[PDB]
DNA sequence: ATGGTTGGGTATAATGGGAGTCGTCTCGGATGCAG
DNA sequence: CTGCATCCGAGAGCTGAGGGAACCCAACCAT
């Protein structure tokens, strides 16, 4: 965020605008408390089977 | 048996739904007016 | 970068095949890296298997992820031992090296053997990988010693591989090996009775071309439970919007009416 | 104590697949062109 | 270094009704 945050001061408008995208999602990670690795499955949850008859 | 009508509850589908979020590893919760969770099955998907 | 057959057919032929010499020199490393393997397991008094699995994961190196600890403590505890009685390490280590490089050698007739077994409930890739299970059990238990070439005893474990991953996965009913055999035999014997009779043929018929314990009513049932489920999600009508399951009703709770 | 079920085995030689689809429209990333 | 400019891909197009392919051999848990 930091490093983003000193990204945004550049004169280029479209490297605010990528710093910006990116700033969007690492805020929202920060906000929510997620964890961006929890984006990555290691158990699969499983359907319980009388919505799968 | 004469009386009026009670009070709806949860539609069913809802549950459903819930439970096919929660298949795509999202987890959705229902909360109260002071944030915390309201639980809407009832107690019978706690462990 | 999609179509993942093309991928991995790519990395197969990125391997060199192999010429007699170079067979037979990695069929014999195997088996001495085997012989030593034992060997070292009589010296040192340990499970060999256990020692087998080190020498695999000493091999197969960091990259691949019993524990590192462990097979530390292992490792040292065979550097240890005296010279002479050493060497059944190094080529421990040699043969388990040839037994990787004759797998990935002779990948490519598992593509082969297994291109025409398509259209049986199991998809290309699966079939390629059940046949490499087979090659690698074939490249286990082969011997070079009969002088007959890896691919004829590669093929028959090859086949067994596919045929029974074919049997255990293809129904979303399990039906167990025997009676998939007695399934398969029975359409093929129907379809024989229908070849002579010019007709599809009648249940006694089949069961008098089965042979001694076959009637009428056993062919019934071993037709019943060789019907395949259909899909809830079946479309009925032209327009997308009408499903099988949309036509199924709930038996198992309450009306409203049983309640009251 | 019986059938049903499951694991193991076959030794001439075998060595890179196969179906398919060309009569729709609108909008937001992106690689390519120039300045 | 920027900008715009085609370029590609992804996501849409009313409701209601009715519509349906080997074979064999031997040990072992379950019932």
């Amino acid at each position: 965020e930091k490093e983003l945050l000193e990204e945004m001061k550049h004169p280029s408008r479209a490297r605010r605008a990528k710093a910006r995208k990116r700033l969007e999602v690492v805020r929202a990670f920060l906000d929510s408390g997620n964890r961006p690795e929890w984006m990555i499955l290691e158990a699969v949850p499983v359907l319980p089977p009388d919505l799968r008859p | 048996k004469g009386e009026d009508v009670p009070e709806p509850s949860v539609p069913e589908s809802f549950r459903v739904l819930v439970k096919e979020l929660q298949a795509l590893a999202l987890d959705v919760q229902t909360l109260d007016e002071k944030d915390n969770p309201v639980d809407i099955f009832e107690g019978l998907a706690s462990k | 970068t999609s179509d993942p057959v093309r991928q991995y057919l790519h990395e197969i032929g990125q391997v060199p095949l192999l010429t007699l010499e170079e067979e037979v020199e990695l069929a014999r490393k195997v088996e001495e890296g085997m012989e030593a393997i034992k060997k070292l397991s009589e010296i040192t008094g340990l499970d060999p298997d256990l020692i087998r699995e080190v020498v695999r994961a000493k091999i197969l190196g960091s990259a691949r992820v019993l524990d590192p600890k462990t097979v530390e403590e292992i490792d040292q505890k065979l550097k240890s031992l005296p010279k002479e009685h050493k060497r059944y390490l190094h080529i421990a280590r040699e043969g388990e090296a040839a037994r990787q490089h004759l797998i990935e050698a002779n990948l490519r007739l598992v593509v082969s053997i297994a291109k025409k077994y398509t259209g049986r409930g199991l998809s290309f890739l699966d079939l390629i990988q059940e046949g490499n299970q087979g090659l690698i059990r074939a490249v286990e238990k082969f011997e070079y010693k009969r002088r007959f070439k890896f691919s004829t005893y590669a093929t028959w474990w090859i086949r067994q591989a596919i045929n029974r991953a074919i049997a255990d996965q293809a129904r979303t009913i399990r039906i167990p090996v025997h009676m998939v055999e007695t399934i398969n035999k029975l359409s093929r014997t129907a379809r024989q009775l229908q070849q002579e009779l010019g007709r599809e043929p009648t249940y006694e018929e089949i069961a008098e071309a089965m042979g001694p314990g076959w009637d009428a009513k056993r062919v019934e049932e071993t037709l019943k439970i060789a019907q395949e489920p259909v899909s809830l999600e079946t479309p009925i009508g032209d327009e997308k919007d009408s499903f099988y399951g949309d036509f199924i009703p709930d038996e198992h709770l309450p009306s409203p009416v049983d309640a009251a």
